[PDB]
């Protein structure tokens, strides 16, 4: 679930590093269109794209079992489905790291003037 | 997707759904575990529900016709699947309009502490 995610992505960024996803570009949070606008968007993009292969169990309700060891999101469950799931936040809370940088204010809280392009399928 | 449905909240109660709900309860915004904590919340929950049982497309992605007509939210798309995603989002705008009342300035930007619960099935 999205607490989890809230969780896994502060682990290499800072705690609450993640009130700028709530709402950024065309996918990170509500969105989900134009093609993206950056790296981080895509990450965003990419992540959502990654629940849709979760064969079985949703991703926003299933709790996974994991533990953040020295600097190393490891996933220890045994079930693949929620194992997935967990991956698309280690994968993504990774990506949004080093994107931090190319990070701009204005891809905030954003409608369908910038992202009614050609609609990038997954 | 979010920027379809927020826009669909934001068309039943005031003018910007995208904040109270980003995060409330302990379904409504970046979570998604335990029990839902009052109308809001309830519908938060039966949403992602009804997001869920949609196999057929991407709830999160899908793009569908939909029209304010007469005080009244009509959805337009044929597909089946698109026809539901926006019912979905529909009734989730109706289901936060008619509680707005019961809304518990007390609970948005939750922790999980207090939801750190079971995950109620669905």
């Amino acid at each position: 679930n999205l607490f989890q995610f809230a969780r896994l992505i502060d682990a290499k960024q800072e705690a609450f590093s993640f009130f700028k996803y709530i709402s950024y570009g065309c996918y990170c949070g509500w969105g989900g269109q134009g093609t993206p606008k950056d790296a981080t968007d895509r990450c965003c993009f990419v992540h959502d794209c990654c629940y849709a292969r979760v064969k079985g169990c949703n991703p926003k309700l299933v709790e996974y079992s994991y533990s953040y060891r020295t600097g190393k999101i490891v996933c220890g469950g045994d079930d693949p489905c929620l194992r997935a799931v967990c991956e698309c936040d280690r994968v993504a809370a990774i990506c949004f790291r080093e994107n931090m940088n190319t990070y701009d204010k204005k891809y905030m809280l954003y409608s369908i003037f910038d992202c009614k392009e050609e609609s990038d399928q997954c | 997707n979010f920027f379809q449905f927020a826009e669909m909240i934001v068309k039943m109660t005031g003018k910007e759904a995208v904040h109270s709900y980003a995060i409330y309860g302990c379904y409504c915004g970046w979570g998604g575990q335990g029990k839902p904590q009052d109308a809001t919340d309830r519908c938060c929950f039966v949403h992602d529900c009804c997001y869920g049982t949609v196999n057929d497309c991407n709830p999160k992605m899908a793009t569908y016709s939909y029209s304010f007509e007469n005080g009244d939210i009509v959805c337009g798309d044929n597909n089946l699947c698109l026809k539901t995603v926006c019912e979905c989002d529909r009734a989730a705008a109706i289901c936060l309009g008619q509680n707005v009342n019961t809304y518990d300035k007390n609970y948005e930007n939750y922790a999980i502490s207090h939801c750190t619960e079971e995950s109620e099935q669905c």
